[PDB]
This record gives structure tokens, C-alpha cells and sequence, in this order.
């Protein structure tokens, strides 16, 4: 997936690895090597009007 | 509650080892301290020796040290004791006695010493 | 799959009200047929 990876304040339980939003889209991920929670946010975008 | 049964009475020429058995029931040997006692006719019954729950395992009398050796079989649940070099004064009846090793719950348990339950005796006879 | 939870319940009804969600503790790759079960108890010898 494409996005930015940020520090998250969401307290994951020890069994929980993946995270979902209200949309059930991949919102956070736990890296297997070092066990911190990386919040995934899609990269900057918008509509362009001329 | 333990029940103790005995071996057969025997007579033997002096100069050989004897084999006295004690078979237990209900409670295994590892839960029980085992002791052995000689009773001569016309005399009081005297302690040959037995188990020690702490500071050692199995220890013998001072007048019988180096003569009586004592084995325990958990697989057949039998306590054997043997002694060589028979004497004419050893014409006597041999008893096996047992007691619990400890007493109480596993959280709070106390050590136990004594001879509770007496089995039937085996008459050993040394003659010509 | 075994899920478990330990909850301190103030003296009263053993099955309390409210919600206590059981976290997934362990999954075991067993692959056997199971139709019956039994509970294991610990028993203490008397020595008295
Ligand atoms: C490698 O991954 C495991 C988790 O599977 C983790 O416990 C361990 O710390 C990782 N190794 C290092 C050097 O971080």
C-alpha cells in the first residue's frame, strides 16, 4: 500500500496486529521486527479546478 | 489407610544373607517412611532402622551398621531388607512399620516422624 | 482456539452483569475430531 507512516496513539492489544477505520480500510499496522504501531495515512491529494 | 502383608518365615544356616519383604497397599512407598524392628523371644522389640525424612534418607542402628542394607522398589511397591552373617541370637521375628512422610495441605505441610502401622512379622531362625 | 479473561468480581452473583470481552490467548494447530470433553481437577492426599 501507498501512504505515510506515523506514530500512533491508538493502544493496540498484544494480539492485535492490523487496524481498521470506520470504513474497514487498513488504518494501522504493527511491524513484525520492532513492535510499535504505525498509523497509515494516504498521501496528500485533492481535486484540481481550472 | 495402609495394609501391610508379610513374607514367609524361614530358617537358614549361619553365614548367608536373608531377604525380608514388606508389601504395602493403598499408599505408595514414596509417600511413606519405612522402618524395620527386631523382636527377640523373651526380650523387648528393638529398632533395626529405617527412613529419615530430612538430613539423610535411610539410616541404620549403631549395633547393626554395615550389616543391614535396605532397598525399595516403587514398581512392585515392595520394601526389601537384607543382612548377612547370621548369629544364633538372631532367631527372632522381624516387623516392617510405616508412617506418612509429611502431614497437611501442600500450602502448609509439616514433617512426620514415627512408626504408625505394623505389619505381620516374619520369623527368622538361625540353627544347624 | 482458546479465548480467556480474568475479571475481579465483588462478592455476589458468580456470573456478573456487564461486558467482559475475552481476548484471544492461543490458537493451536491440532486437526483432530472432538465431540466430547471433560474438566481436570486437582486432588490432595489426606495423610491424616
Ligand atoms: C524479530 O522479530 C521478533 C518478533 O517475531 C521480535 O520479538 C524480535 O525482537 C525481532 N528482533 C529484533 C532484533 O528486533
Amino acid at each position: 500500500g501507498t501512504g505515510v507512516l506515523t506514530e500512533s496513539n491508538k493502544k493496540f492489544l498484544p494480539f492485535q496486529q492490523f487496524g481498521r477505520d470506520i470504513a474497514d480500510t487498513t488504518d494501522a499496522v504493527r511491524d513484525p521486527q520492532t513492535l510499535e504501531i504505525l498509523d497509515i495515512t494516504p498521501c496528500s491529494f485533492g481535486g484540481v479546478s481550472v | 489407610e495402609v495394609q501391610l502383608v508379610e513374607s514367609g518365615a524361614e530358617v537358614k544356616k549361619p553365614g548367608a544373607s536373608v531377604k525380608v519383604s514388606c508389601k504395602v497397599s493403598g499408599y505408595t512407598l514414596t509417600e511413606l517412611s519405612m522402618h524395620w524392628v527386631r523382636q527377640a523371644p523373651g526380650k523387648g522389640l528393638e529398632w533395626m532402622g529405617g527412613f529419615d525424612p530430612e538430613d539423610g534418607e535411610t539410616m541404620y542402628a549403631q549395633k547393626f551398621q554395615g550389616r543391614v542394607t535396605m532397598t525399595e522398589d516403587t514398581s512392585t511397591d515392595t520394601a526389601y531388607m537384607e543382612l548377612s552373617s547370621l548369629r544364633s541370637e538372631d532367631t527372632a521375628v522381624y516387623y516392617c512399620a510405616t508412617s506418612t512422610a509429611v502431614a497437611g495441605t501442600p500450602d502448609l505441610f509439616d514433617y512426620y516422624y514415627g512408626m504408625d502401622v505394623w505389619g505381620q512379622g516374619t520369623t527368622v531362625t538361625v540353627s544347624s | 482456539k482458546i479465548y480467556s479473561k480474568h475479571t475481579p468480581i465483588n462478592l455476589g452473583r458468580d456470573l456478573p452483569q456487564g461486558f467482559s470481552a475475552l481476548e484471544p490467548l492461543v490458537d493451536l494447530p491440532i486437526g483432530i475430531n472432538i465431540t466430547r470433553f471433560q474438566t481436570l481437577l486437582a486432588l490432595h492426599r489426606s495423610y491424616l
